[PDB]
């Protein structure tokens, strides 16, 4: 419609897949599949695998009740191979009792019937079995940190203002949480419909983008909010925006994915921010936010993300780099 | 003389169940135990996280 | 909303209180619902009569 966003502003992409050739991997990885599932849905499969198998064995153990002939009425002449076993609903609390391992014990296994100890048996091993899957995909469910990601929080709209005389694309990241993310890391990547001289077209070429950072790495230590912003070099593709080209139909789009391991799980997340073409504020300097209290510092979230206006060129940075050159070589 | 819920008196037989347990009128009291000692159980492990 | 990683943040000793109030939650609210059930049922009287116990 008006313009699709690549990653919505919530950090979920928008992109959609079509026309895969299914080859059952998408059921093949069912663990995977399991821990994906909503924590309702992934409930429901827990209750429906334990009560399929609770009443499947309890079919067996009925069937084999049935067929021993032991709960039909009896006076002494016969022996149950599971004891207290005069109705199907007997088995159907015996299968609980066992696979479970509660073990009440007033329906045992006696020692009469061999085929009866083989479904015990059975019976044992697929519960322990299931129960340690379920704990498997419950153990990488409760670790997961997805939820983390939403923690981190990004400026509603970037801007674009000149520090140190050249020009850069500034930005701000915080994050809410008192705990630290380890080893944490700023991608960036401008995303633009990008043809070439030799005939080739791109549908979105992603093209990476520099942090600008002191010793040209991509490592960021964040705990308090940080004015990361990129420097607009020759090589930089921002080299020709135009602030008059910075209208809702301008092909553009700023990605940002802030990695970096969560400390307490230990595992690792991602933090996704689109700017568009329209959500770009040219030359509007950040406010201060990190204040200073009696012996300790104060964050102001709440102007987290206002930006004030500061005077400066509206001229591509290829027509400003090029004029100062210019003009200090005449001088 | 231990504890009971409802009325020890006259040998405990206020919890026969005949003539439809709404009836029964320690039942209902105990009915209305059931939402109190719901939310109590319910929300004590959310407020202790926070 | 991650309770998860927020119950990992949580300090031994405190840890130790959820879990212990985790547990007793559930076992003491369901052992309201057994004893209900049974009062109900009209199981709970004692005496030589018809009535056989849901839950002896
Ligand atoms: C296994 C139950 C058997 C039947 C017994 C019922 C009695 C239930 C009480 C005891 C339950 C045990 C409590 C354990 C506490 C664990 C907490 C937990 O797992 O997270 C609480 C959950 C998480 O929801 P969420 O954040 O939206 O999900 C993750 C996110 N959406 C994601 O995609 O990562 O938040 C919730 O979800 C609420 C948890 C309450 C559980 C109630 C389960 C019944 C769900 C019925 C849903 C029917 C309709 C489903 C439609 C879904 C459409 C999407
Ligand atoms: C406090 C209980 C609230 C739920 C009551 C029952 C609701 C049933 C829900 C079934 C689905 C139908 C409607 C969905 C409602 C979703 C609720 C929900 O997700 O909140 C549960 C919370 C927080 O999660 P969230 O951040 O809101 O999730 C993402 C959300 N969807 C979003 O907007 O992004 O998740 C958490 O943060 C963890 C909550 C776990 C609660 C466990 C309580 C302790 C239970 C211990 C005793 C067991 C009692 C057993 C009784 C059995 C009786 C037979
Ligand atoms: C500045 C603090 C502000 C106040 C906030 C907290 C308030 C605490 C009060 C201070 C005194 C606490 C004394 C508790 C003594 C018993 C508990 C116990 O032995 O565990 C104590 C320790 C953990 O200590 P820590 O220094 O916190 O841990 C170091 C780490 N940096 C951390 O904080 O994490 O534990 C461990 O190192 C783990 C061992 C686990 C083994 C325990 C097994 C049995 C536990 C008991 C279960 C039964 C409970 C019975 C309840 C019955 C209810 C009816
Ligand atoms: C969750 C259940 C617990 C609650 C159950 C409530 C309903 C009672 C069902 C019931 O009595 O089952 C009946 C059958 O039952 C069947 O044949 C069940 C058929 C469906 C089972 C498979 C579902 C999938 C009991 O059958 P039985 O005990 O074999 O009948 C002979 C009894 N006699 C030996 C005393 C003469
Ligand atoms: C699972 C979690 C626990 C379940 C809750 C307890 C279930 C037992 C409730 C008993 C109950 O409601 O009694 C019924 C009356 O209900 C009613 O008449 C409905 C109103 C009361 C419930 C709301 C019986 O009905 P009755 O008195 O006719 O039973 C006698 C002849 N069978
Ligand atoms: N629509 C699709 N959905 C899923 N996988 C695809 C799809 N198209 C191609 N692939 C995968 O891409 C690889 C080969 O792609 P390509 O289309 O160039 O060759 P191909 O003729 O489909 O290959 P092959 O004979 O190995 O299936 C294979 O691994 C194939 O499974
Ligand atoms: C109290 O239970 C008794 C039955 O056990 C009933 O009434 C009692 O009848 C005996 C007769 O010897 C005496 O104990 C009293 O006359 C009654 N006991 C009382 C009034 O407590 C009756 O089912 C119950 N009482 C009432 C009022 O319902
Ligand atoms: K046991």
């Amino acid at each position: 419609e008006r313009r699709a966003r690549f990653v919505s502003k919530k950090g979920n992409c928008n992109v959609a897949h079509k026309n895969i050739r299914e080859q059952g991997r998408f059921l093949q990885d069912v663990f995977t599949t399991l821990v994906d599932l909503k924590w309702p849905h992934t409930l429901l499969i827990f209750t429906m695998s334990f009560l399929c198998s609770w009443l499947l064995f309890a079919m067996v153990w009925w069937l084999i009740a049935f067929a021993h002939g032991d709960l039909a009425p009896g006076e002494g002449t016969n022996v149950p191979c599971v004891t207290s076993i005069h109705s199907f609903s007997s088995a159907f609390l015996f299968s609980i009792e066992v696979q479970v391992t509660i073990g009440f014990g007033g329906r045992m296994v006696t020692e009469e019937c061999p085929l009866a100890i083989l479904i015990l048996i059975v019976q044992n091993i697929v519960g322990l079995m299931i129960n340690a899957i379920m704990l498997g995909c419950i153990f990488m469910k409760t670790a997961q940190a997805h939820r983390r990601a939403e923690t981190l929080i990004f400026s509603k709209h970037a801007v674009i203002t000149l520090r140190h005389g050249r020009l850069c694309f500034m930005l701000r990241v915080g994050d809410l949480r008192k705990s630290m993310i380890i080893s944490a890391t700023i991608h960036m990547q401008v995303v633009r419909k990008t043809t070439s001289p030799e005939g080739e077209v791109v549908p979105l070429h992603q093209v990476d983008i520099p942090m600008e950072n002191g010793v040209g790495g991509n490592s960021i230590f964040l705990v308090a909010p940080l004015i990361i912003y990129h420097v607009i070099d020759s090589n930089s593709p921002l080299y020709d925006l135009a602030p008059s080209d910075l209208h809702h139909h301008q092909d553009l789009e700023i990605i940002v994915i802030l990695e970096g391991v969560v400390e307490t799980t230990g595992i690792t997340t991602q933090a996704r921010t689109s700017y568009l073409a329209d959500e770009i504020l040219w030359g509007q300097r950040f406010v201060p936010i990190v204040a200073e209290e009696d012996g300790r510092y104060s964050v102001d979230y709440s102007k987290f993300g206002n930006t004030v206006k500061v005077p400066t060129p509206l001229c591509t940075a290829r027509q400003l780099d090029e004029d100062r050159s210019l003009l200090d070589a005449l001088t | 003389m231990p504890l009971a819920f409802c009325g020890t008196e006259n040998h405990s037989a206020a919890y026969r169940v005949d003539q439809g347990v709404l009836n029964n009128g320690c039942f209902v009291d105990a009915l209305n135990v059931v939402p109190h000692v719901f939310l109590l159980f319910i929300t004590f492990p959310i407020l202790f996280i926070g």
